């Protein structure tokens, strides 16, 4: 219900390139999920929360990096952007444009790289990005590890 | 001006509201040595003076993400909750920790009880609140509430609160039935 719309602000769901969605309406990393695409490509952030970092820099081969911190331990990470138009501490919305895809970094050819981390750890993108409106129970079905029980207990208890 | 329930919202996953509830003073940390640097003078959030095993809760929604027990040096017995947007809150000198790492923690949940462990020169509970790892002004968070709601948009050197509300708004809208068709 309400329940569903509000748990998608704050968690990360979706593609986070438009072309990715209006398709699914795309290979695996080691880990994350790397999105190829032309140079300026728009980002969008997959929910909302607080740049945690704004990185222009080489950040390991990642190149320019942004990392979206989210609510109850969710992060993404979008890396070989060629430019970002958020600063480390602003707040951004689910779906706001965060950066414009590249080939910086150690890439062999121009692409999103995007990572979901819950407490710093990876898990599978797939299971986010394919999550949605229609396929709502997706993630749960998918992604055991999380203690879902617990946590939609507590977004619930927000909406009151 | 803010709708009721942006600031609802925000009191539910921002540090606010006081974290124990039996004290006898507030004084910054910055008053005495500090429980790891051993001096004065250190910006470094506020101690309560406070009466062994008194509980204390969380300040916000969050995940804990670290918890040290059994210590005696330093901070002592600790929890850090991490919430959403940046924030982070810090409980220390801990008699006992009831929660553990990686679990979710509700607003107001009993997180542990206050005591004197570490280097706490006495009975107290040391608190702060970070935003990105940086050091805020707590009491600003301590006296914001429904009917105080200016308090700690005043700790707004580092934080922009327009932006912030701004982001809170596009989550608020969606409690009205609505809306993207085509
Ligand atoms: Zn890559």
């Amino acid at each position: 219900g309400l329940q569903k719309s509000f748990i998608m602000r704050l968690i990360p769901n979706d593609y986070p390139l438009e072309s990715y969605r209006r398709v699914s309406a795309v290979l695996h990393n080691h880990t994350g999920l790397d999105l190829s695409t032309a140079i300026n490509t728009p980002v969008y952030a997959s929910a909302s929360g607080v740049v945690g970092l704004a990185s222009k820099g080489w950040n390991g081969g990642y190149g320019n990096l942004i990392k979206v911190f989210h609510p109850f331990g969710f992060k993404t990470y979008y890396a070989h952007l060629n430019k970002i138009v958020v600063k480390t501490g602003e707040f951004v919305k689910k779906g706001q444009l965060i950066g414009y895809s590249g080939n910086t970094g150690m890439s062999t050819g121009p692409h999103l790289h995007y990572e979901v981390r819950f407490l710093d750890q990876p898990i599978n993108p797939m299971s986010f990005t394919k999550w949605n409106m229609k396929d709502f129970e997706e993630v749960f079905n998918k992604e055991r590890s999380i203690r879902w029980q617990s946590l939609i207990t507590i977004i619930n208890r927000l909406m009151q | 001006n803010l709708n009721l329930a942006q600031k609802h919202l925000a009191l539910m996953l921002i540090p606010n509201g006081m974290p124990i509830k039996t004290y006898s003073a507030i004084k910054p940390t910055k008053e005495r040595n500090h429980p790891i640097k051993k001096i004065k003078g250190v910006e470094s959030g506020i101690d309560f003076i406070a009466p062994l095993n008194t509980p204390v809760y969380a300040s916000a929604d969050g995940i804990v993400d670290f918890v040290k027990t059994n210590s005696n040096v330093g901070y002592g017995n600790l929890v850090r909750i991490e919430h959403a947007f940046g924030f982070s809150s810090i409980y220390t000198h801990l008699d006992h920790v009831n929660v553990q790492p990686k679990s979710f923690i509700q607003k107001g949940q009993l997180i542990g009880y206050s005591g004197k462990s570490g280097n706490s020169g006495g009975e107290k509970l040391h608190y702060e609140v970070r935003f990105l790892g940086k050091i805020l002004d707590a009491q600003k968070f301590l006296a914001w509430d429904l009917d105080h709601f200016q308090s700690a948009l005043e700790e707004n050197k580092f934080i922009e609160w327009k932006n912030l509300f701004w982001v809170l708004e596009d989550i608020v809208q969606l409690q009205e039935h609505v809306d993207k068709d085509a």
